[PDB]
């Protein structure tokens, strides 16, 4: 019944400090080890640390005493602070609630309730909005190319949500430039090519840039 | 005043009596069943800590099962019943010994003898402590010896009466 | 750390079959404090097994935890569609730090499906800005493995492409792929025939689709 | 394993006193300074030996706290059992309390100064209630001294406080007989 | 040994006859416990018959069996007896012995039970069954055997000498007004196989030394 | 005499649900002498609860007991496959010395399945003997409640037919039932058309299967 | 509550147990040693005044030797320990008897039998008083008689077990 919601700056320039927070709701802020866990796509899941209201706090040695997990019982929110941030500290960061089962930890239970996760990126790159270039065309196919943007996310829909069949929106990529690139496509019948109109609706909220481009069937 | 809580645990056993400490009542150990001849001494002895604990755990088991749980934990019941479960002068004895530097019982650890083929068990006796250091077995070895003797005497009294 | 090695990396089965997932521990796991998590993509992990063998709340009888010491196993019998995800191995009985496995992805095995290939020349608008992006789409193919080879004027390209794969679709269990060739406007206009050759199981011979600048 | 008379093997058992958590209080020791007596799975009582005061006034408005009736009834019993077991208590200004909003906040000023110290009486009662692992808190005819200046008793949350000694009910149950014993008429 | 009660006795008697049920203890101090007899007549529920205190001082009987049944024990032999005299047809039941202890220290309960003792009270003579076919008349068809007019129970019906087990239902037997039992065993099979495959029910009635095999065929 | 009335007579639940079995007594009784028993067919009754709330050794903790005065409860928290059987409450001390309840059966709740009806004419061997048994079979249905009506020449028949039901199938939880109409050869050839009419809540309309002699 | 203080005085003796009242504990008399069979009854009996006094003097001896003396005499310890040493209902009995004109025990004077050649001794029993007048021996002579009988029974139980 407990609900954990995490928040904080997902953008950190290198050699700075990441600061995140976890709001606990729907349950007492007690009787548990409040846990931070991050998930990198390449290296998997890494346990960051634990802070219990009993006073015990243990961290991952790999974090080399640059991590701090504070409790703040009044606001019912524990926090994560990671200093001297590097490129490798980029990951999805998760909230945790490890229920405590014994006054002496005679019995233990693993983390059972996790937050939604906040993507965190570490880069010197600045915020830039996307450039939406189209994809020019039985059953033929078409799409849009969302190039050079920072940071993620970007959303894209087709015909203002009316078109949902046959549409695929690929995950973003990272160029050496540090900017992201996406492609979104959809398969349509060739008889309906000239009759029905198609338009992709891209929105990159972190730059409040909203570019809608139509099909260009040259 | 003098303790009175009787232990009730005869169901499904080979003969009425005894008491089985379930896994929940033991630190990192499986169930341990003690026979009638050992446990029946708890009805008479006035100075066996383990007997006071048997009544304590049985009262807790009974009270939880036969009374409905309150919203907020009340300790009224245990305050009302403590002297029918334990001998408050027994732990006064352990307190006075502690005050005096004499090894004493903190009620947590007990030892008993267990026959290697018949499984017969002695009534567990408290493993004593002093300033955080528990006695070594050598410190009370002759006690363990006379306990083995009483076990042998009882085993011979049983073979005689089993005619 | 107690490193948890999970095998296999990917396990491809179809609904109704049995999935045997393995987790080996470097050191013996204390008090069998071994847990299993199920993570569906974009979602957070979900507890399904704790104490090596005990099921969590709402976990059907299909899931069976089995193990002790360094040898642990999660078996999912009578596989339902909802069970396909990446399952993780977690130990919580050690001293800091608690560790996780690298994961076992459970994907659906369908009949083989060849990709439908499409080639997209750069937009005239993109050409105005001075960098060209040719894109190749591989649509609705199983299994996930596929090579794309970029060829301009029949020259094999390396270090100028980046591919990106969609997750297994819910209705058909087919992946899609997009590979983008990014070249400078200068090198784009130098050459003429831009080629995307796709090698995949469903294709008897690799298919190639192409365009010529100014078609 | 140890074999006596050839056929009797020496064996041991350790009671898990936390099974009693729903019927009786459980005492335990976290470290030298922090000691706990817990009640159930939700609330409890932290006994602190500290040089840092938390109450600068000299009031213990129990009559007010009772009328308002916001506090935990079990915790107040324990407080009463603790204070009513202090031998020869006579410095009511050495005891300060704050019960606002129903909390439990009790502070004994041990520095009010060997056997006639009010700290003696307070520490003896503290010794008996945290009996399990109180020996690491302090080091003369039962009379005790401490360099600490305050004993603080505050309600706390149910957490894994028992990090040095395992929970036990003996300290509390054996204190129950000391209530209203060696108490002075007023 | 293990704590158990080993049943003995039982069988078939005519109305007015007698039967002695016995039940010997193993691995527990028999003399400490009261002893009880409980029966279950077919289609009905558990019903207490009689009881005897630990030392035999007191015996109690259900009103239905008073004056006909006599419970007794021999603590030296660690044994319990039920002498059922003047038996009635309604006394047909399975019977159980069970221990209990009646002291203020324990609740009342029957913890240790013996296995079932079968008692049949009837005027019928043991008689093998008459097996008549149940012939089938697209999709799946059903054929079976009618095992009629047999006594006593049980009978063991198998199909195609054990090889055919899927979709077989051998029904519980009904006690007809004649005093004899009757049952049907059915099996559903694909209609296509009615011509190719042969279908035999094998009715074994061990009490009458009867083994009957019957071909079921269409029309 | 004391009377223990359990309720419901049949408790139909799926695996994994709370089962609440009730026992009501004629008079007010002392809880210490109320006991619960499980009874599977192939074995002897099993003591589950004694003293109203004490759980016997070997009982797997999902079983609980509570009650006072005249109303007593046996509860299974998460019904498991082996938990589907008969259950009896028990009181010791009144008259009868040991009183039992009539029993509650817990069964597996299933989707409603309609019976597949088959009618079987009497064999000729049976006629050569002088009695005729026509059998009507209701196969693989749920729930167990089914009505069989025997009609001969469109005349309702009562008193000449015994029924028998199988126990719930361990795989698909279905029931099967057979009705046997038993007539003398004389009365068998008096009438021409023979029909059994089945009404089950899985059928769209009452199903009738008939035959004509010859 | 029920007394629990155990008597420890086995050093240098022919067999463990018993208790010796030193000259300091006796009014104008030399040391008096009582054997195990007599003193061991103090572990079980709930109504022997002399046993309560044995625990009282032993506690005083132990406390003085094992605890450091305070500057000002405190009675905190005895208030804490009294019920583990004596049976406060035993002297309630003696008080009620006094109130009633029945001879009672003022805990000061005791009598015992002493075998004239083997030295074996009985557990001392309290010499009763009433309104300042102590009972004459004639008042309880038949008590002394049955005590001699129990001594003879015990001496015969010893010769039997000494085989
Ligand atoms: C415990 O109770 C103490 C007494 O409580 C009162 O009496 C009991 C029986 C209950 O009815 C209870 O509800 C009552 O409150 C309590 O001490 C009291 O604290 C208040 C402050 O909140 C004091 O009020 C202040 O009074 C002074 C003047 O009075 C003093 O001086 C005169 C003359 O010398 C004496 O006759 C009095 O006895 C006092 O010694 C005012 O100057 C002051 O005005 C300003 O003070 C506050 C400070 O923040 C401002 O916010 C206000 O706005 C004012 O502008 C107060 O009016 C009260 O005198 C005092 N009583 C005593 C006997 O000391 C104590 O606080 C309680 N403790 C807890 C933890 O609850
Ligand atoms: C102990 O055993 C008792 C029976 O044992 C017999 O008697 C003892 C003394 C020995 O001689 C022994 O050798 C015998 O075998 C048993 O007695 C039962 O007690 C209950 C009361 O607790 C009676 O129930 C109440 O009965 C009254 C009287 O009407 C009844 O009359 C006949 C018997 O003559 C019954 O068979 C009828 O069915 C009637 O029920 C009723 O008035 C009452 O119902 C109403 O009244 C109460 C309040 O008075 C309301 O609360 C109810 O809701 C109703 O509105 C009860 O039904 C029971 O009849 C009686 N049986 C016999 C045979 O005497 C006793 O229960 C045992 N004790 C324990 C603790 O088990
Ligand atoms: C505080 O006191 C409470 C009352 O004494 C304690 O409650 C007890 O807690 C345990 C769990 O910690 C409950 O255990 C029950 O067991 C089932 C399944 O257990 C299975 O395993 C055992 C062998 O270990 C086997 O014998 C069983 O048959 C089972 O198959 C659990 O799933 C349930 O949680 C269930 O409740 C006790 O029943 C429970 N007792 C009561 C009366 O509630 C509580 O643990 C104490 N707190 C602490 C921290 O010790
Ligand atoms: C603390 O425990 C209470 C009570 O738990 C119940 O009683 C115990 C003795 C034991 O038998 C438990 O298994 C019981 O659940 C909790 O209050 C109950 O919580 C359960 C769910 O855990 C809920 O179903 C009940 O409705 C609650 N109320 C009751 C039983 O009256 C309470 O939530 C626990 N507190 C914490 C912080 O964990
Ligand atoms: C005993 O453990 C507690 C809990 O960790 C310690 O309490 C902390 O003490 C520091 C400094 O005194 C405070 O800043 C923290 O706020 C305290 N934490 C809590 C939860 O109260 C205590 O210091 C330890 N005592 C000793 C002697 O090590
Ligand atoms: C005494 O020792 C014996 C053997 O060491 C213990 O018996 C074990 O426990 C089970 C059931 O409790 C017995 O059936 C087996 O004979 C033994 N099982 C093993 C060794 O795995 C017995 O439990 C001991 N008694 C006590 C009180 O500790
Ligand atoms: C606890 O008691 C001590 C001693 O009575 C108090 O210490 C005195 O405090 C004030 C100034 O701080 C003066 O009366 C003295 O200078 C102090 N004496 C000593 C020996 O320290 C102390 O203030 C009390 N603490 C609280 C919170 O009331
Ligand atoms: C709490 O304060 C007391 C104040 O007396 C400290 O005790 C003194 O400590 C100093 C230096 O450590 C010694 O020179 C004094 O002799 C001590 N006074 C005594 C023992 O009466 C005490 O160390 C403090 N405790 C903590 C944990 O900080
Ligand atoms: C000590 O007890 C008080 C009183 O219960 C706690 O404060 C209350 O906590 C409840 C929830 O537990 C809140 O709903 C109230 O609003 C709080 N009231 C006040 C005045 O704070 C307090 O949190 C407890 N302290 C500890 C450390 O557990
Ligand atoms: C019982 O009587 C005998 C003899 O009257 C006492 O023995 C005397 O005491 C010393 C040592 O205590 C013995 O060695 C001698 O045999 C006796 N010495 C004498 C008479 O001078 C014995 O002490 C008496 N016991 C008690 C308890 O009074
Ligand atoms: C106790 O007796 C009263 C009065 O006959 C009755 O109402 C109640 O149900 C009985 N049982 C109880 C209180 O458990």
């Amino acid at each position: 019944q407990v609900q954990l919601q995490e928040s904080g700056a997902g953008l950190v320039k290198p050699s700075e400090t990441l600061s995140l927070s976890c709001a606990v709701s729907g349950g007492p802020f007690s009787g548990a080890y409040w846990t931070w866990i991050r998930q990198t796509p390449g290296k998997g899941l890494e346990w960051i640390g634990e802070a219990g209201r009993s006073g015990t706090t243990n961290y991952n040695p790999s974090l080399k005493s640059r991590v701090t997990i504070s409790l703040d019982t009044s606001k019912s929110q524990f926090s994560l602070k990671l200093t001297s941030v590097t490129a490798a500290d980029t990951a999805v960061y998760f909230c945790g609630r490890r229920q405590i089962m014994s006054l002496s930890n005679l019995y233990k239970r693993p983390v059972d309730s996790w937050g939604r996760g906040t993507p965190v990126i570490v880069s010197s790159a600045s915020t830039k909005g996307p450039s939406v270039f189209p994809l020019a065309p039985g059953t033929a196919a078409l799409g849009c190319l969302v190039k050079d943007y920072f940071p993620e996310p970007v959303t894209v829909s087709w015909n203002s949500g009316a078109l949902t069949s046959g549409v695929h929106t690929f995950p973003a990529v990272l160029q050496s430039s540090g900017l992201y690139s996406l492609s979104s496509v959809v398969t349509v019948p060739s008889s309906s090519l000239g009759t029905q109109t198609y338009i992709c609706n891209v929105n990159h909220k972190p730059s409040n840039t909203k570019v809608d481009k139509r099909v260009e069937p040259k | 005043g003098t303790f009175t809580w009787t232990l009730s645990d005869s169901e499904g056993k080979d003969t009425p009596g005894g008491y089985c400490l379930t896994r929940w009542m033991l630190i990192e150990a499986e169930l341990k069943c003690f026979g009638n001849t050992a446990v029946a001494k708890c009805n008479e002895k006035h100075d066996e800590e383990f007997c006071d604990m048997l009544r304590l755990f049985d009262f807790n088991k009974q009270a939880i099962q036969r009374l409905k749980a309150p919203a907020q934990t009340s300790i009224q019941l245990i305050n009302k019943a403590v002297n029918a479960l334990i001998n408050d002068q027994l732990c006064m004895k352990n307190h006075l010994r502690d005050i005096m530097g004499i090894p004493y019982c903190n009620y947590s650890k007990y030892w008993y003898l267990n026959h290697t083929t018949t499984g017969r068990t002695s009534l567990p006796k408290c493993w004593l402590v002093s300033n955080g250091s528990y006695l070594n077995e050598t410190h009370f070895s002759d006690d363990i010896e006379q306990q083995a003797d009483n076990m042998i005497t009882e085993m011979l009294q049983k073979e005689y009466m089993e005619r | 750390e107690i490193v948890l090695t999970q095998s296999p990396g990917t396990l491809s089965l179809s609904p109704g079959e049995r999935a045997t997932l393995s987790c080996r521990a470097s050191q013996s796991v204390t008090k069998n404090y071994l847990a299993w998590y199920q993570q569906k993509p974009g979602q957070a992990p979900t507890l399904v097994i704790y104490d090596a063998s005990t099921r969590a709340s709402g976990i059907p009888d299909r899931f069976i935890g089995s193990g002790s010491g360094t040898d642990f196993t999660l078996t999912i019998s009578r596989l339902e569609p909802e069970d396909f995800a990446v399952y993780y191995c977690h130990q919580y009985g050690s001293s800091p730090p608690y560790t996780f496995g690298r994961g076992t992805k459970l994907e659906i095995k369908r009949t083989v499906a060849a990709p439908s290939v499409f080639i997209f020349p750069p937009s005239d608008e993109q050409l105005k800005s001075g960098t060209a992006s040719v894109v190749c789409l591989l649509n609705n193919f199983y299994p996930r493995e596929a090579k794309v080879q970029w060829k301009v004027d029949n020259a094999l390209q390396s270090g100028n492409s980046q591919e990106s794969v969609t997750e297994q679709d819910s209705k058909d269990s087919t992946y899609s792929l997009s590979s983008t060739l990014t070249l400078s406007k200068a090198d784009y206009e130098k050459h003429k025939v831009y080629a995307c050759e796709v090698t995949h199981q469903g294709l008897s011979s690799p298919v190639t689709k192409s365009f010529n600048r100014g078609e | 394993t140890s074999l006596y008379k050839g056929v009797y093997e020496l064996q041991t058992l350790e009671l898990n006193m936390e099974t009693l958590n729903m019927t009786m209080p459980l005492s335990c020791t976290k470290n030298n300074s922090h000691h706990y007596i817990m009640v159930g799975n939700e609330t409890g009582l932290e006994l602190t030996l500290t040089n840092t005061s938390i109450i600068n006034h000299k009031f213990c408005n129990l009559s007010d706290a009772h009328k308002k009736n916001l506090y935990d009834h079990a915790l107040m019993s324990i407080i009463s059992t603790f204070h009513l077991s202090i031998p020869n208590f006579n410095q009511y200004e050495a005891m300060s309390c704050d019960f606002n909003g129903g909390k439990i906040s009790v502070q004994y000023n041990l520095s009010h100064s060997h056997c006639g110290t009010v700290a003696n009486g307070v520490l003896q009662t503290f010794m008996r209630m945290a009996w399990g692992g109180s020996y690491i808190a302090l080091d003369n005819w039962d009379c005790i001294m401490t360099s600490y200046q305050y004993l603080i008793i505050q309600n706390t949350t149910w957490e894994d406080h028992c990090q040095f000694s395992r929970p036990s009910p003996i300290g509390y149950l054996c204190l129950l007989s000391q209530r209203t014993r060696d108490i002075y008429i007023s | 040994d293990e704590v158990q009660l080993v049943q003995s006795g039982g069988g078939l008697v005519r109305p007015g006859g007698s039967l002695r049920l016995s039940c010997a203890a193993a691995g527990f101090t028999f003399k400490s416990y009261s002893m009880n007899w409980v029966r279950q007549a077919p289609g009905r529920g558990l019903e207490w018959v009689s009881s005897i205190t630990s030392g035999g001082s007191k015996t109690y009987y259900a009103d239905v069996v008073k004056g006909r049944f006599t419970v007794s024990r021999d603590n030296a032999k660690q044994s319990l007896y039920l002498q059922m005299n003047s038996l009635r047809a309604e006394d047909t039941a399975i019977y159980f012995c069970a221990r209990s202890l009646h002291s203020t220290s324990q609740p009342s309960y029957m913890d240790v039970w013996g296995r079932k003792i079968t008692v049949i009270v009837s005027s019928a003579s043991t008689k093998g069954p008459s097996v008549f076919p149940l012939a089938p008349s697209g999709g799946t068809a059903a054929l079976g055997c009618l095992v009629k007019d047999y006594f006593p129970e049980p009978v063991t019906v198998s199909w195609n000498s054990g090889a055919l087990t899927s979709g077989v239902h051998t029904f519980p037997a009904v006690l007809q007004s004649s005093g004899l039992y009757s049952l049907s065993s059915v099996v559903t099979v694909p209609s296509s196989s009615l011509g190719t495959q042969t279908y035999i029910c094998n009715v074994n009635h061990k009490p009458s030394n009867t083994k009957v095999d019957k071909r079921v065929e269409p029309k």
